[PDB]
């Protein structure tokens, strides 16, 4: 456990370095830690993951304060218990002791315990535990054992869903608050400009829109969807919007095509079409664009209207590979 | 030749100077021995000594002189000779006051345990990684990077690595620091014990 | 790994001579080959570090 958690604290650092290197900002709250919950640790194929908060929901309950906010004490303490509730700053006790780390006693009790009377197979012993993590099993899934058990079971205790979730919405920034920092290096007009106003509200209301970089392959093909996320304004079906191409200065004329977006798509895996207006802040399949676009296609309903910044997706070009054909008449 | 005419420069003190003034200067490490030839010069001078117990054995015969003989067991260990009439008292104050100090133990035994304070180094991020590879959490506050808790690196017996050697002589001292002390004060003949 | 051990396993691999006739891991202040199948030879080399 100790050497477990040390694991954690080594990549967590690491990462935090990586975080502080760079670059502008600054911000005060750019770097990353276990304490605050992050950071959620888990697994993908078994579909198992936790937050520091939500192991300081099931302590606090058993001999703990306080709930809502202050335990960030899971990841320093440590913790004795057998003596006293009280748990201390000091490694050792007052009478010359080892202690953990309480990250490693709250980890210990579910999980290591867990995993080696799973591969003890002691067949009365895990349903005391499964008693003492308090359930479920269901049907056919009691017959399970072995890593499928593990598996079935790590999922109901905590399911990967719940960390992520907590995590995507807790310690993230909004589009609002996203384009706010990163509206001055994305637009590359004056940051003054009523445009970057409204990418800094997040607005419908005002002019349209944005950018695509990248295009997502279709079934049928041929074509390929162009996948953009609109950064002002309602798009909006069967609608005239300006195509400015890689290289578009509004002054001038060259790499500009004004024409009708065909349709819209909330990008969904494999689909799906619904409805033709979808706001700012929101990531779209768009379709119409394909034929006068490459790679890069800044969108505008406006003269005025900058280009976005090129990117700088960088690493290189590089290698080169020559193409002949095979018959020349395929060519 | 070369045994001949040290023997000769040896001849030359105790009889000017008196007070010979012995130390080891074992382990130094040095350099700043210059700086104590360089400081010294004005007033004393210093020479280094090999099997020259049996130099003073050979000098502490003449017949008319047998003072010598108190200089014939008292050096113990890799030690040399510093002698000045000056007095005695002032040397042992200037020789005392001077030391080595420097860095550090890599690749050697610790004598006490290394005990690693917490607060921040005064660097910027690069080398925390370095440091949680050996075993010394670390977490960046705000910039500056900071060692969080106090840990024993490696106890007293126990043989220093050469990650964790590099690390003290950066940002956590350890301290190996030490320098030459007084052996032995002479001026007749006269034993004394520096002290 | 921590490098106390790497260097404890270097020592008992990498930190070897080698005997350049009989190809054999030979100990570093080795003169001689031990194996007589090369002639106790002189000829030896240092076994080549990684990377
Ligand atoms: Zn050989």
């Amino acid at each position: 456990k100790e050497d477990l958690y040390q694991t954690f604290a080594r990549t967590v650092e690491s990462v935090n370095v990586i975080v502080s290197t760079y670059a502008d900002e600054v911000l005060g709250d750019v770097q990353v830690y276990p304490a605050r919950g992050t950071v959620a640790f888990g697994s993908g194929l078994h579909g198992w993951a936790f937050t520091i908060r939500q192991f300081a929901t099931r302590y606090a309950k058993k001999f703990g304060v306080d709930k809502a906010k202050m335990m960030d004490r899971l990841w320093g303490d440590s913790f004795f218990n057998p003596k006293t509730k009280k748990w201390t700053n000091k490694d050792t006790d007052a009478e010359g002791k080892p202690l953990e780390r309480a990250f490693n006693m709250f980890i210990l009790d579910p999980i290591f315990r867990l995993f080696t009377a799973i591969m003890n197979f002691k067949k009365d012993e895990i349903p005391v535990l499964l008693e003492k993590l308090e359930i479920v099993l269901k049907g056919e899934e009691k017959d399970l054992e072995g890593k499928a058990l593990l598996k079935v079971v790590m999922r109901k205790f905590l399911p990967a869903a719940d960390a992520l979730l907590e995590m995507i919405v807790l310690h993230l920034p909004s589009p609002v608050t996203a384009q706010a920092y990163r509206a001055e290096q994305l637009y590359e007009g004056p940051a003054d400009d009523a445009n970057c106003i409204a990418i800094k509200n997040c607005d419908p209301k005002a002019d349209l829109m944005l950018y695509v970089s990248k295009m997502v392959p279709t079934s049928d093909k041929g074509r390929f969807y162009a996948f953009g996320r609109v950064f002002a304004g309602t798009v909006k079906s069967g609608q005239k919007v300006r195509i400015q191409g890689p290289n578009y200065v509004p002054g001038k004329k060259d790499d500009l095509f004004i024409k009708a977006i065909q349709r819209v798509v909330l990008m969904m895996g494999r689909f799906v079409e619904p409805i033709d207006d979808c706001p700012a802040g929101n990531i779209i399949g768009l379709v119409g664009i394909d034929q006068f676009l490459l790679k890069t296609g800044t969108l505008t309903t406006s003269e005025t209207a900058h280009n976005m910044k090129v990117m700088k997706f960088s690493v290189s070009p590089v290698v080169q590979v020559a193409v002949e054909v095979k018959n020349a008449n395929d060519l | 030749e070369k045994k001949a005419e040290y023997f000769a420069k040896l001849r030359e003190y105790l009889e000017e100077y008196k007070s010979v003034f012995v130390v080891g200067v074992d382990n130094v490490s040095s350099q700043q021995m210059h700086e104590v030839r360089k400081n010294l010069r004005g007033r004393a001078v210093v020479l280094m000594g090999k099997n020259t117990m049996v130099r003073r054995a050979v000098r502490g015969f003449i017949s008319d002189f047998p003072d010598y003989e108190k200089l014939l067991p008292f050096v113990k260990g890799n030690v040399g000779f510093i002698f000045t009439n000056d007095s005695l008292q002032d040397i042992k104050e200037v020789i005392i006051a001077n030391k080595v100090a420097a860095p550090a133990r890599a690749g050697a035994v610790a004598p006490e345990d290394i005990w690693v304070l917490a607060v921040n180094t005064g660097m910027e991020p690069g080398k925390t990684s370095f440091f949680q590879a050996l075993g010394v959490p670390t977490k960046i506050a705000r910039g500056t990077i900071e060692i969080v808790s106090d840990v024993k690196v490696v106890d007293a017996g126990k043989r220093v690595g050469a990650s964790e050697a590099s690390l003290l002589n950066l940002l956590n001292i350890s301290p190996f620091t030490y320098g030459l002390t007084v052996v032995q004060v002479y001026d007749n003949g006269q034993v004394f014990p520096a002290s | 790994i921590e490098p106390s051990l790497k260097a404890l396993a270097s020592k008992y691999n990498c930190e070897k001579s080698v005997c350049r006739k009989c190809y054999a891991r030979l100990p570093p202040r080795a003169t001689n080959c031990r194996k007589r199948k090369c002639g106790h030879t002189n000829q030896l080399r240092p076994k080549k570090k990684l990377k």
